[PDB]
RNA sequence: UUGUGGUAGACGAGCGUUGUAUUGGAGUUGAAGUCAAAGCGUGAGCAUUGGUGGAUCCAAUACAAGUGAGAAUGCCGGCA
RNA sequence: UUCUCGCAGUCAGACAGUGGGGGAUAAGCUUCAUUGUCAAGAGGGGAAGAGCCCAGAUCAUUAAAUAAGGUCCCCAAAAUA
RNA sequence: GCGAAACAGUACCGUGAGGGAAAGGUGAAAAGAACCCAGAGAUGGGAGUGAAAUAGAUUCUGAAACCAUAUGCCUACAACGUGUCAGAGCACAUUAAUGUGUGAUGGCGUGCGUUUUGAAGUAUGAGCCGGCGAGUUAUGAUAGCAAGCGUUAGUUAACCA
């Protein structure tokens, strides 16, 4: 701002006898070397506040609405057990998936570790855990699958 | 034509330079070469050095002929200048200027070459104006 | 985070600015001189597209007078007689442009008798 | 021949094939339309708006004229306000005017 | 004392292109080249009198 | 929504900004006249006065 | 829409005019000329091409001076000096140049324009009798 | 029908600057910066092509302003 | 035009006219009430004529006739008695 | 963006406290202009390298502002914010568009913002453009508007995840 910049200021000629602009320092609010007055502080709050029941409903509504997407199909520990650490079955399910184009995400609650070894050689893949999770990124993903035993799960918190 | 010297940075006040070459525009070689000579100035006798410096080099290297070359364009247009304090009276001070100009000079053979230009304009907006219908084509 | 405006500055004043040319010596490669050109200009059109129209209706009521004295009768007279009596659809212009046209008004110079 | 027919607000005399600028009317271009709005009938005259002399015409071709961009402003004020407004124009010519 | 404006191009060139150069008298010479103006020696010495001069 | 369709619900109300425009007004005028106290730094006045 | 009233221009066609009533008031002559050398008796008019007629006048001095005017008349014309004002007499213009106050009359009933002084160009009026245009056939008109 | 004289002043709705969150498309058979022109719109704007030019951009929806620049004898580069 | 909301701009106006006061009953002087104007809103004409006549002006037309006023010419338009 | 990429608190300005800027983009690559031309050389020009020297070293794009020029117009009796609306004359035939540009001459026509009852003003300040420049961030309340909520609705604090 004007008062916190580096570097004395004060007035470099004389009140009268000047036909110049007067200022009392050097720098202004109009200089190209600093000086305005308004500007970004670092604690700008940009805070919004969601509601406990707005965050249920919206997490029921996105759910809801998820149930019918293009990717709705259940999961289970059998691919889990199927597949290893190796991006070769990874890309092999990729390619039979015929689901490239998506950017589906594996939610999973069973944290199976092939997931978190695998799931990154191709734009398509990306794992992430189930219960920590967002609206935005759930309706963002254009496709993901869910997990079958989780149903009352996802019905207790709403 | 041929025998161009472009001279950027030539030190001298650009306020008398660009009449005198407008005054020599439009003569030949010798008949300009003689009346420089004849000058009292301190620009005209290296003008016409350079004069025929550029028609040695029309001449020899991109072999023209050198039979109807006149001065086809001189100018002394603005060039940057040194600006620094003066001291004055009452305490006072000014800005001492010493100027420069971009020296310039072009040949023609021929009384033309004021149409060649306009011929290249022709072709070109007639070019843009044809990729203006292919493109209507396109609609 | 910094917000350009060099460019775009200089294409919405370009754009301001192109309306002014045509003037005499340098009154187009400014800013405030050529915003005074664009606005002289715009308001000349305006009273133009207002007064115009009783510019020329005076012009050629002139006209029709300095002929219908040619002839021998004032523009009071005249349109007297064209109101009164001897209903005529016919205009100012068209009127004083009859006299062109062989005998098309001279037609009109007997028929317009009340 | 010669006659001077009414259309839009403005008059015009017309002759064979004679083409010129009229008010748009909200007509389509190509149509062969009688306009009864006609006098100067081969040097006749009629205050009934005399008819039975048919013209019948087509459009040559509509248009927008030149923009009317008003800049309302007062004097000593910057007051700019700007909007293009046009004004419709139609082409137009006589076919054979069959009387 | 000044003015409260400027003098824009037109006014300089009207007090410029007044200040224009002109013609200068000539003389060619009769006995020898290098042409010069009326009165004067010749750049080539050889002058009407005798070589009054040299050619440089 | 998405980031391609992302149609307004209706809240978004006028923002004043007295800074700003000549022929959208609150240009030198800004909304508060220029004479008196009014035409000073002057805001931020104690309702007490 | 527009009629696009078109001028008649690039012609060049003027009839020769003279005429001798010498002995009436300024003021009508002087606004007949005015018409006639303004244009103002065309049926087909055109103020920016040749439209103001050649009259050529002969013996304009025989006019009498009426009413009480005779000792009160009189014109300003001021050099820039200290009192050059010039105040000739009206009793004595009459015999003395008077196709000039023709001239400063009509110039003075029409409109301020380089026209204007052409049209003052296009009027030869002359005190006397013997002139050069009589030769070109001058119709006689009077109160044009 | 009232209609549109209208300053400050009150009321409403849009375009645009880049950047972001992105689905899409465009780039040595050229992306942009650059300037010319006998278009398009209702307005903030879209430009169409051409060329200097040489590797990154463009359409659309949502958000951020240091978001729209003629006056501060505004800073200031260049230049009369 | 009665009622609630709030953003306003406003107590430094002038003028045309009437009744006024101070004033020579001058004031391009001041202060009241009082009809309007500009201010907050323009044209023509009055020689240019801020409070003057028509006065109320989305735009476009080279369409009709009017209002005040003007009609010997220019600056338009008129003569008859 | 740190005054401080660019040899920065440097050069520099004051005794001393103190003040104080600017300065990156060659070519993928020097393969940096060998040989020759005029000259005293700088230099410019060929020649050659090279994709090209609007690639040749003040080598990343290279505009506005400015400096000048002639091509088509017309203009040296000339009283004009110098243009409008008409329109001669002249050159072209298009972003096909009431064709495009220039313009013999005529009706008409005191620049800009300011507080100003009122300035074209003999008040005010400005030549020009380039960049840049003014209603702001948090906190609390009120009001409008949009959304939820329900029949103690909702929100959390701290802290933890």
């Amino acid at each position: 701002t004007k008062g916190e910049v580096r570097g004395g200021g004060k007035k470099p000629y004389k009140q009268k006898h000047t036909g110049k602009a007067r200022q009392g320092s050097t720098r202004n609010p109009h200089f190209v070397g600093g000086g305005i007055v308004f500007g970004p502080k670092p604690n700008r709050n940009y805070s919004l506040k969601l509601n406990k029941k707005a965050h249920t409903a919206a997490l029921h509504t996105v759910w809801s609405e998820k149930l019918a997407s293009d990717n709705t199909h259940l999961v289970d520990q059998n691919l889990f057990n199927k597949t290893e650490g190796k991006t070769k079955v990874m890309m092999q399910f990729l390619k039979s998936a015929k689901l490239l184009d998506k950017n589906v995400l594996f939610v999973v609650n069973t944290l199976n570790t092939n997931l978190e070894q695998s799931t990154s050689n191709i734009k398509n893949v990306q794992v992430k855990h189930l219960d920590k999770v967002s609206v935005r990124d759930l309706m963002l993903a254009n496709a993901l699958l869910v997990e079958k035993e989780v149903l009352k799960a996802l019905e207790g918190k709403f | 034509m041929i025998a161009f010297a472009k001279q950027f940075r030539v030190r001298i006040s650009p306020q008398k330079a660009r009449l005198v070459c407008q005054l020599i525009v439009g003569k030949k070689t010798a008949d300009a070469q003689n009346i420089l000579s004849n000058t009292p100035k301190k620009a005209a006798t290296l003008i016409a050095k350079l004069l025929n410096s550029a028609i040695a080099n029309a001449t020899n290297n991109h072999g023209m002929n050198g039979d109807a070359l006149y001065v086809f364009e001189c100018v002394a247009n603005q060039g940057p200048s040194m600006k620094r304090t003066i001291p004055r009276a009452k305490g006072s001070s000014n800005m001492i200027t010493k100027r420069s100009s971009n020296l310039v000079v072009k040949l023609s053979d021929n009384p033309n070459e004021r149409q060649e230009l306009i011929k290249q304009q022709k072709a070109l907006v007639k070019k843009r104006v044809e990729g203006q219908q292919k493109a209507k084509m396109a609609r | 985070m910094r917000i350009k405006g060099g460019k775009q500055t200089r294409v919405r004043r370009k754009k301001w600015l192109k309306q002014a040319s045509g003037s005499f010596g340098t009154r187009h490669a400014s800013y405030k001189v050529a915003k005074q050109t664009v606005i002289q200009a715009a308001k000349y059109a305006y009273r133009d597209r207002r007064n115009k129209k009783r510019d020329f209706r005076s012009l050629w009521i002139l006209r029709l007078n300095a002929a219908l004295r040619e002839q021998g009768m004032t523009y009071s007279v005249f349109i007297n007689l064209l109101k009164k009596h001897n209903i005529e659809i016919n205009r100012k212009v068209l009127s004083e442009l009859a006299i062109k046209e062989p005998s098309k008004f001279n037609l009109i110079v007997q028929k317009v008798k009340s | 021949m010669h006659a001077i027919v009414v259309c839009g607000s403005k008059q015009y005399l017309v002759h064979e094939n004679d083409t010129f600028f009229v008010e748009k009317l909200e007509a389509p271009v190509g149509k062969e339309i009688q306009l009864d709005k006609v006098l100067m009938l081969d040097e006749k005259i009629g205050a009934p708006y005399l008819e039975k002399a048919r013209v019948v015409c087509v459009v040559e071709k509509h248009g927008l004229q030149r923009k009317v961009n008003v800049i309302k402003h007062i004097s000593q004020k910057h007051h700019l306000k700007k909007y293009g407004h046009r004004q419709p124009y139609t082409k137009l010519k006589v076919v054979r005017f069959v009387h | 004392a000044v003015q409260q404006r400027r003098s824009s191009k037109h006014r300089r060139d009207k007090r410029r292109s007044h200040d224009a150069l002109t013609a200068q008298a000539l003389s060619v010479c009769q006995k020898c080249g290098k042409k010069k103006l009326f009165h004067r020696v010749c750049s080539c010495g050889m002058y009407g009198d005798l070589r009054v001069k040299k050619a440089y | 929504l998405n980031q391609l369709k992302s149609v307004p619900k209706a809240r978004n109300h006028k923002t004043k900004t007295l800074g700003r425009g000549h022929g959208s007004g609150l240009g030198k005028t800004s909304g508060r006249g220029q004479k008196g106290q009014k035409a000073r730094k002057s805001g931020l006045t104690r309702p007490g006065f | 829409k527009t009629s696009m009233l078109t001028k008649e221009q690039a012609n060049k066609r003027r009839q020769w005019y003279i005429v001798d009533a010498a002995g009436l008031v300024l003021g009508k002559l002087a606004v007949k000329a005015a018409d006639l050398i303004r244009g103002k008796n065309k049926v087909d008019f055109t103020p920016n091409q040749d439209c103001g007629d050649y009259l050529i006048i002969i013996n304009s001095d025989q006019v009498v001076l009426t009413g009480n005017k005779k000792e009160n008349e009189f014109w300003y014309h001021h050099s820039q000096y200290i009192g050059g004002i010039k105040k000739v007499s009206g009793r004595d213009m009459l015999k003395k140049q008077s196709d000039k106050l023709v001239y400063n009359a009509v110039k003075g009933m029409l409109p301020d324009n380089r026209l204007s002084r052409r049209w003052i160009t296009k009027v030869h009026v002359f005190k006397g009798d013997k002139h050069n245009m009589e030769a070109q056939k001058p119709t006689t008109l009077n109160w044009s």
